[PDB]
């Protein structure tokens, strides 16, 4: 079994990119195709407490694969299935890791992201 | 010579915060120095804001009623509209791409600008 | 003597009928194409060697950003006024933004940090 | 309010009780050190970890001269004073003369090219 | 309003540079400037001296300032003495630029050079 | 036999190191020292001709091992015109175009240092 | 504070959303006239009290040249605007051009020496 | 440009108040500083032109004031005059009158010029 | 009364529109023939305040406090009584301030009325 | 620091001045000032008109305009076109400062004249 | 060329080694006086025809106070350096302070109002 | 027979004025009428010679009561005789006769120019 990209972070069987770069949560999606793989989906809270004890940089807010539309009135992660109990409002919404919660921002909004590989 | 924390730049004093907060809470803070969020006069001053606010996405005291009502100043004087704002929000902040838009309650850097002055 | 002038606002540069600034810090792309506009000004624009050869000797040993782009590598370079570059100078690499280096003119990522050039007429 | 003042002179940045000049384009240490003196200044010195700071942050990626010199890489580096280095920052390389990188403080040849800051007390 | 400066020059702020591409004693260069009603480069405050530096490149040039002898103060072409803001280096009576400030060479000695003018009609 | 350094240039017996920085004469030496080389001594005009031919930039002039400390190579011994065309005070050869010339000591000028084989 | 403003350009003193320009010598009407227009306004126009108050205040003991004129002694006092003037404050004499002097507003031919006043909006 | 509010003049980057009545010296300073101003203060030949002009006949307090006759005279800001134009009397109180500028009591009546920057 | 001077009862009274030390005052009455304002009841006071227009101004008279004597004393030069001087008292001169008689530092410009 | 103007000559800001004693026609006028080293009179801002319309009494004086026809433009001894600030009166070719303002007349015409130059090095 | 100069401050006047100042409005002999000397200056003084004349005719049609003084009627007319005047142009009037008016020079009280000249060596 | 006006001067049985006025030649002859008057006819070199002597103010031009006009071709008297012989130097258009020097001067009737006003009393 093939490991983690040369400059990414390593967890379970998932490898990770942080983003230096920021744009919309659509740009988002697109350099993370580019880069052959996808936004982050977070599967539990031990994968998320890591992610943030091996940012450094917890000062900026980060796209994540989960975006609320009108069509299902429900959050939905890329994979695409429907998020279970995000501290925010929702509307025409993606969400994004701001300090230690996963925060409902607009779309249009210019952050960084992170991507995510799966081994 | 301009207080302790804070950038002389011309004839303004500048604070670039340590700890991020929301739009309301950045603007409260500013006041309480005797100051406002940042205003940028010529490209000198917008040119110092993206050169020290680093990899810091910073408020800037531009704020919208609406995506349909026009950018205004902390002064309630209209933005020039020199450099469009990106985003469909209603609250500014500096970026490396320029300047950007979001909600309230988001969390990022501010920057308070003030005269040196007595 | 009894009239003095200037060819170019303050921190601009004249040559002949062209006013051009470099850039202090490096940008991407987006924001140092913004701070043209603002100057009612675009990403630099070379018309002649001269114009060139300017640019290439000021920027000192700087990458720096110029106002040709192409829609993907199997696209025209074209200038920010969308009219297509005369391929005089070709271009190296297969990205979308050019730049000028040390070698001539070479291509980035719209996310690459770059000093830059505005360029307008006066 | 009545009256405006000023930190520092015109591009200078003014950070508490110092000045300091950034430069637009890189030089050799010869030409930096005389630029400085010229403004009654000395290549940038740091008394603390918060000027260190300002001067890291606001050098973007900018390979930058500061007054750090040692006679050779057996002597002891010394300020543009005369006055010892406190060595808090340890110096990367074999060389005589000190600089500002993205991983700290490295050294080259009295001749090689770097931006420079200036620094001065108000 | 602006005024274009000539063709083959550059033009910095109210000034007018002219950068050769060829390179001539100090006389040569004096006169040809003179003739271009200017003078080889005079720099007035740190901007037009950091403009002359960053664009003179990696061609040593000529500028207005001379001496009468080693024990004698520099002057430029106007025979006002020199601020000595940048003290230049070496013994000699003919001073250019260089990647080190300013140096000084003797009568004979080739180098590039630099012309300025007010741009002034 | 051994081979000149990586970026130098090669003729005979002997490597060149061609400056694009420039110095006073003494910190021209200075330079050729930490190079493990020597300044310039233009054993021949056949040597002479190459370096010129191999410069590119004409435009400039590269102190060179002699000086008037008579007129003496640094190897040490005492220069023969079979020419250094300009003034004699306490000054140092330099190849300005495709005549050696005498200039001052103090004056900043590229230089050519060389390493034998 | 954060920004500085100005109210007026340079020699001008502003008065609410106006902006009046005192001469500093005096002129006939005809050049007077010719110099207001140049900087983009006309002679002094008051609308209400407040605006005559600072006029007959500022203007201290020079009388002053205003934008009031009439074709005749028969005929009605006209603004530089055409329009005509309220008779608030009624004119002295029987001649074609007003002045302000201390005792109200007077008038005399094109051809006197007065000193004056321009008005433009801000 | 930014006209300066009603009843003020501007000249330059200044916004000037001239009273309407007398008061002392108190009720002046305060009456300044809640129009977010302060007792005149001249910095140059042209605003101190300025205010001898259009001051007309009124004798009007201004920004210095002295500890004592043996103290010296300081602005507002409690920076220290530059004594360009030396202030008349051995009083404690600064106003401009035709003769240039008077010193009185902090009791007594007089006309009062406020001063700020446009901002 | 002269050409521009002020008629009541049977005095004449001036009022300045240039301002000086009360010293320089005296000198100016002097000068005219007159002498500062001496008060002589309340109908006098309240014709002078209806009749001087500039009321936004104070006006020197002919009442001085010194150290020597400890009083009040007007230039004529009787002790002044009741019948109020509202200030304080040291090295002082009195002035018409508002619809009052207030004592001032006598080296301060004033105004003043001189009375024939 | 501040360099006085020749004898005769009146400094304000930048500029040296010269009001004549006596009136000729336009080409002598103009012939004048270039033997000073300077131009027939050019105003840049309402202050230098100002000093001019002040100091030129009652005199009609010659300025640095001119125009080849009725029909052409007014232009500086520059050859730069002027900006039309304060319009010129009459139909005629040669411009000069009067109580009026600027009016025109023929080459040929006497009027008195006003030099300027720069208080340049 | 390569540089302008100024022969005198902003809003001064100058005519050969001497800077003139004229005011813009009239005021009394001590506020006028006073004004003169912050500027390191004094009241005008004329040393030749030449001076005089460029007063009288820049003074325009304006009576301007000048530095001549005495101390009565009986007494010299002196300069405020306290040298005596050359009496070359005769003082008109039996009063203490000169001024400039259209026939020449004549006197008034300390009190008067009008205009001013400054004067000072460049 | 009745006397000149107040301040005119008088010669033969003629009254004149010159004017300190300057304006077009259209508008001179608009100023004699206002005066009852007409701009000025020379009768002989006499009234000339004795114009000139009283003029004082020689180094300006004063509009006359001569013109040409293409209509005759000819130099016309607004009077409205043909004129002789008995000199106008200068260049014929669309020109009005002026007194500049000790010469009458052809100019062009759009320049402003200072007249002379002339009553007859017979
Ligand atoms: C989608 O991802 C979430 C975790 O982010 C996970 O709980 C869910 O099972 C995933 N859906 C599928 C179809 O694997
Ligand atoms: C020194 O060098 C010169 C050539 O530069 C040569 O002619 C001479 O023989 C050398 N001297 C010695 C001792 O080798
Ligand atoms: C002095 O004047 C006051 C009024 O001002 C008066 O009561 C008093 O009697 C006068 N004294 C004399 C001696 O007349
Ligand atoms: C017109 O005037 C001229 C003198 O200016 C005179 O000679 C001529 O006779 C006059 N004509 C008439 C009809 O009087």
């Amino acid at each position: 079994k093939l490991e983690c990209p040369q400059d990414w972070l390593s967890h379970r069987d998932k490898c990770f990119h942080v983003s230096q770069v920021s744009n919309t949560w659509k740009e988002g999606r697109i350099d993370c195709d580019k880069k052959g793989a996808t936004l982050l989906l977070i599967q539990d809270q031990e994968e998320l407490r890591f992610l943030l004890d091996s940012i450094k940089e917890k000062y900026n807010s980060f796209w994540i694969g989960l975006s609320y539309t009108l069509t299902d009135m429900n959050w939905k992660w890329i994979n695409g299935t429907a998020f279970n109990s995000t501290g925010v409002t929702e509307n025409g919404s993606c969400a994004a890791i701001s300090g230690e919660k996963v925060t409902s921002e607009g779309c249009s909004s210019d952050n960084r992201w992170i991507c995510q590989k799966e081994l | 010579a301009c207080p302790q924390n804070w950038i002389g730049v011309e004839n303004k004093c500048f604070y670039f915060s340590e700890y991020p907060s929301n739009w309301t809470f950045a603007q409260a803070f500013c006041m309480a120095q005797e100051a406002q969020l940042a205003r940028f006069d010529n490209q000198d001053e917008l040119n110092f804001l993206m050169r020290y606010k680093a990899n810091f996405d910073s408020w800037i005291g531009l704020h919208r009623e609406s995506s349909e009502h026009p950018w205004k100043w902390t002064d309630n004087t209209e933005y020039n509209n020199t450099i469009p704002i990106r985003g469909e929000e209603r609250f500014a902040y500096l970026n490396n791409n320029g300047i950007s838009s979001t909600r309230i309650y988001s969390l990022r850097m501010w920057i308070c600008s003030k005269l040196n002055a007595s």
